[PDB]
């Protein structure tokens, strides 16, 4: 249920361990550039929301 | 650093060591100018002393 480009859908994610190297098997990640934070520098970081 | 890699940390961190140098630079040219304005009030201590 991917929403349109005008309403866009907003998820908010809570407390959790979020392990962002198991996500790799979901989509073939056609763009996946960052712009403010290294991709490979996203396990050792805490974030806020 | 913890949160980009060296590609493009260094064009942040470029940024940000030029500018304190000049925030450097500033500190001693106008120390520089003060020292000379005490050593002119010290040479005319020297002279009333």
């Amino acid at each position: 249920r991917f929403a349109s480009v005008y309403a866009w859908n907003r998820k908010r994610i809570s407390n959790c361990v979020a392990d962002y190297s198991v996500l790799y098997n979901f989509a073939p990640f056609f763009a996946f550039k960052c712009y403010g934070v290294s991709p490979t520098k996203l396990n050792d970081l805490c974030f806020t929301n | 650093l913890s949160r980009l890699d060296p590609p493009e940390a260094e064009v942040q961190i470029d940024r940000l060591i030029t500018g304190r140098l000049q925030s450097l630079q500033t500190y001693v040219t106008q120390q520089l100018i003060r020292a000379a304005e005490i050593r002119a009030s010290a040479n005319l201590a020297a002279t009333k002393m």
